[PDB]
């Protein structure tokens, strides 16, 4: 199984997928350029081998996340709750992006950052991502906070279960 | 299989100034996609011939350059904006190379000059979004100086309305790199002229009777101006088409800018917040710098009359 994780910047990708699989942060913010390694879940009566994708979220790797996109079978279209720009690029840059070089792959769309949802505030809300995941065809539209660990199974559950 | 330059390719075609930021073992991965991803475009063309998703096709730059001389639309618009976005360098450089800025530019003219409606606008800056992709490659502004009216076209289309703030940059910024380009950046000795290029294109607005006045209209953008990157870039193109070698050429292109208030703008950026930034300050200190040394040595041709 092959996933592979999109997003603008700082959206926290690196943390879902360390929270996911150590399970903690790195303190250190660090940019990604690249990363790839695998982890063996537990799910059912069997384990999985899961492939992990790390891309960059900056434009000055525009030419190179394109490298990641081979063979993948579930692509997860991050965004952060708090920051509706990065909202606005999943179906400008993202979806057209991963469309465009792997349309084999099943979109997973997450939403990063629960934790610090405001009320009051123009953030993004379930009911928004809900309805995006029906416009762009993902197979669910999963909430989660990699620093209150709320949805970090549920993410990856689901990347398995639209493979079975 | 611990080489390992067989990277550097990979790194200078994806534009990477810090591969040493790369584990080893992942630049391996890297290079291994890499070559996939080289056999795999060459899979999609040759099927896509008959498929016929024309979105697999045109990651064939030359399919691509000839298939603008036919549409137009915004589906291929789009599709080009993730195209020039991520593709290699070479892919660029392939376009370009076999016309392609001419007939991206023909369609631009097409949006820029189309009668107002919805999609006007949109079909207008897409044309930015994907021009500001094909200039990020040098070739192409090398290919720019030699379309005829190609400059004129960019200066126009700064002009629109109907873009933003940051269209307007991108295209002042691949005009300032224009007037920059006197020789080839990688031919020892091709002269190019984008210096009098750019300076022609600014010419002829006066004289199709676009500007009232040479730089009026750039002028007058760059003064009510609130990017900061935009300010620089502006004092950037300034300063460039001033410096001539010829104090007669220099006394003449500054008087030009002093005629349309120039110097007026700039001492009242100097009691400003704007001399904050040293990108900017140096390029306001030059200009003066530039002005008080002409007119020493204007004095000093006079005194030997
Ligand atoms: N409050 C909160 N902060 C988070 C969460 N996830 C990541 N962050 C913070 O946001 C920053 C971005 O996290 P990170 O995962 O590294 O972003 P990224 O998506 O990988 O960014 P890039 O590599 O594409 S540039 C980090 O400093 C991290 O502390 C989260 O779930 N809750
Ligand atoms: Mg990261």
């Amino acid at each position: 199984l092959k996933i592979v994780v999109v997003g603008d910047g700082a959206v926290g990708k690196t943390c879902l997928l360390l929270a996911f699989s150590k399970g903690e942060i790195p303190t250190a913010y660090v940019p990604t350029v690249f990363e790839n390694f695998s982890h063996v879940m537990k799910y059912k009566n069997e384990e999985f081998i899961l492939h992990l994708w790390d891309t960059a979220g900056q434009e000055e790797y525009d030419r190179l996340r394109p490298l990641s996109y081979a063979d993948s079978d579930v692509v997860l279209l991050c965004f952060a709750v708090n920051n509706r720009t990065s909202f606005d690029n999943i179906s400008t840059k993202w979806e057209p992006e991963i469309k465009h070089y792997i349309d084999t792959a099943k979109t997973v769309l997450v939403g990063l950052k629960v934790d610090l949802r405001k009320d009051g505030s123009d953030d993004v809300t379930k009911q928004e991502g809900d309805d995006l995941c029906q416009k762009l065809g993902c197979v669910a539209y999963i909430e989660a906070s990699s620093v209150a660990k709320i949805g970090l199974n549920e993410v990856f559950e689901k990347s398995v279960d639209c493979i079975f | 299989e611990v080489v390992q330059q067989k990277f550097a390719i990979v790194a200078k075609e994806m534009k990477i100034d810090n591969p040493e930021l790369i584990t080893i073992p992942n630049q391996w991965k890297l290079v291994q996609e890499y070559e996939k991803k080289q056999k795999k475009d060459i899979r999609i063309q040759l099927n896509a011939q008959k498929t016929g998703n024309w979105r697999n096709a045109i990651t064939d730059p030359k399919y691509l350059a000839d298939l603008l001389k036919t549409r137009d639309d915004m589906d291929l618009l789009n599709e080009m904006v993730v195209v020039f976005r991520s593709s290699s360098v070479s892919f660029i450089k392939t376009f370009v190379s076999v016309g392609g800025l001419a007939n991206l530019m023909a369609i631009y003219k097409k949006k820029i000059e189309a009668e107002n409606s919805n999609t006007a606008i949109d079909e207008e800056r897409k044309c930015c979004e994907v021009l500001r992709y094909v200039f990020a490659e040098e070739d192409a502004t090398v290919a720019l100086i030699e379309i005829d009216g190609g400059v004129e076209l960019l200066l126009k289309g700064m002009n629109s309305k109907r873009i933003t703030p940051d269209n307007q940059l991108d295209i002042l910024l691949e005009i300032t790199l224009t007037s920059s380009m006197v020789e080839h950046p990688s031919q020892e000795g091709l002269y190019l002229g984008g210096d009098v290029c750019v300076m022609n294109a600014f010419s002829n607005l006066v004289s199709e009777g676009v500007d009232m006045k040479k730089f009026l209209s750039f002028f007058s953008l760059f003064s009510k101006s609130k990017s900061e990157k935009f300010k620089h870039a502006s004092l950037v193109l300034i300063n460039n088409l001033i410096d001539q070698p010829e104090l007669e050429h220099r006394m003449d292109v500054r008087n030009s800018f002093i005629e349309i208030g120039l110097v007026n703008e700039l001492e009242n950026m100097k009691n400003t917040e704007w001399m904050k930034i040293d990108k900017i300050k140096d390029s306001i200190n030059d200009f003066f710098d530039s002005w008080e040394e002409d007119k020493k040595e204007v004095e000093s041709r006079f005194d030997d009359l």
